[PDB]
């Protein structure tokens, strides 16, 4: 058990934006500029480091 | 070990392998089947 | 680590509402400038 | 001239849930955070028609016409008029050139539509210009919300714009107001809601809430 | 005389398709979803409303023909590790995989 909710909680931590326009990365990489589309991806990849 | 089975294993080695459920995905090719976060 | 097969492009519609364009065209009278006319469309695949 | 009398109380069993969304999911059990009509709750029974205060999202029962809405009243603002009509069930929005009762049984327009026993459901939330409209429509055997569980599934959409802030039917009239709250649904082998819990009802559909589960064991738990 | 307000360009235009695949790794858009896997048959029962899916954890597991109306069944490209075995450098170059 501990060890399946342990990653489950990991494929779940997936959805979340930690502050950022969504959580799917194509969509900021279309509804956002080029120059802007650098700050909100920083947001995702550091909370999933 | 019981020589009818074809795992060989004990009469009680069979009740104790029977009662503790998994949650592994070794498999070679895998609603959903647990192993989900494979993906 | 591996893979990637990603060839093709699956892409969706397949049936849909037309515009009413054309119903702005082949009709048998016209507004005289002294009354321009007006007709705004909205929410319908729009056929250019 | 106004058929009746106009007030009273009664309880909302488990009565009131809709399908929250259209992705399909089967033997799961989802914790919600939708706007639902919380169980054991007080239905304002009427039984004529003021101006009720529909306001944030409304159930409306009524087992044995249609209905209107509107910020205000008669033609001179937005409205609407679900209509069953037999032959078809039309509806329709504009001004609204009605009557201070158009008894049965105009200006700007900007969207149209058509197209014994019997447990006529209703939910009429209104969110993001989709004023929304869920039902469900089962026989009975008595007359009083008959405790039971039957989720309604979505029926229309119109992608209005009316501001609704009243309403009123046009000849059972069950009236319970909608809260947010939160609730864990049962999907069943076929992604049907087959059960549900509110977790605040009780102490214990709390701890099952936490749990995420319909069945809890013997112990002590942190809940809150 | 056309316009863009502040709600959506709705009229909006006809999009093509390029028909279904099925059994073979594949980029989509059926709907509006996007994503890349197998698209092989199906046996759910996708209630007459329901168009996607959802598995324990949220991640579509199922689509509908948006225009021939049957149960898909998303199933990802494979990947894994590359392990290298090696008999040592100082014996021979040659390797498995």
């Amino acid at each position: 058990n501990h060890n399946a909710q342990a990653l489950n909680t990991l494929v779940k931590q997936l959805s979340s934006k930690f502050g950022a326009i969504s959580s799917v990365l194509n969509d900021i990489l279309s509804r956002l500029d080029p120059p802007e589309a650098e700050v909100q991806i920083d947001r995702l990849i550091t909370g999933r480091l | 070990p019981d020589p009818s089975k074809p795992s060989k294993r004990s009469p009680i080695e069979d009740l104790l392998f029977n009662k503790v459920t998994l949650a592994d995905a070794g498999f070679i090719k895998q609603r959903d089947l647990i192993c989900a976060q494979k993906f | 680590n591996f893979r990637q097969p990603t060839e093709s492009i699956v892409r969706f519609p397949n049936v849909t509402n037309l515009c009413p364009f054309h119903e702005v065209f082949n009709a048998t009278r016209f507004a005289s400038v002294y009354a321009w006319n007006r007709t705004r469309i909205s929410n319908c695949v729009a056929d250019y | 001239n106004l058929i009746t009398t106009t007030q009273s109380y009664t309880n909302s069993f488990t009565r009131g849930v809709y399908y929250p969304d259209k992705v399909f999911r089967s033997s799961v059990l989802h914790l919600t955070q939708d706007l639902f009509l919380p169980f054991f709750s007080n239905v304002t029974w009427f039984h004529d028609n003021p101006v009720l205060p529909f306001n944030d999202g409304v159930y409306f029962a009524s087992t044995e016409r249609g209905w209107i809405f509107g910020t205000t009243l008669d033609s001179k603002t937005q409205s609407l008029l679900i209509v069953n009509n037999a032959t078809n069930v039309f509806i329709k929005v504009c001004e609204f050139q009605f009557c201070n009762d158009p008894f049965l049984d105009a200006n700007n327009c900007t969207f149209e539509y058509v197209s014994f026993k019997n447990l006529r459901e209703f939910v009429f939330k209104n969110i993001d210009g989709y004023f929304k409209i869920y039902s469900k429509h089962t026989p009975i055997i008595g007359r009083d919300f008959p405790q039971g569980f039957s989720a309604l599934e979505p029926l229309v959409d119109l992608p209005i714009g009316i501001n609704i802030t009243r309403f009123q039917t046009l000849l059972d009239y069950y009236v319970g107001y909608l809260q947010p709250r939160t609730f864990l649904l049962k999907y069943n082998e076929n992604g049907t809601i087959t059960d549900a819990v509110d977790c605040a009802l009780d102490p214990l559909s709390e701890t099952k809430c936490t749990l995420k589960s319909f069945t809890v064991e013997k112990g002590i738990y942190q809940t809150s | 005389s056309f316009e863009l307000l502040h709600a959506p360009a709705t009229v909006c235009g006809p999009k093509k398709s390029t028909n279904l695949v099925k059994n073979k790794c594949v980029n989509f858009n059926f709907n509006g979803l996007t994503g890349t896997g197998v698209l092989t048959k199906s046996n759910k029962k996708f209630l007459p409303f329901q168009q996607f899916g959802r598995d324990i954890v949220d991640t579509t597991d199922a689509v509908r023909d948006p225009q021939t109306l049957e149960i898909l069944d998303i199933t990802p490209c494979s990947f894994g590790g590359v392990s290298v075995i090696t008999p040592g450098t100082n014996t021979s170059n040659q390797v498995a995989v």
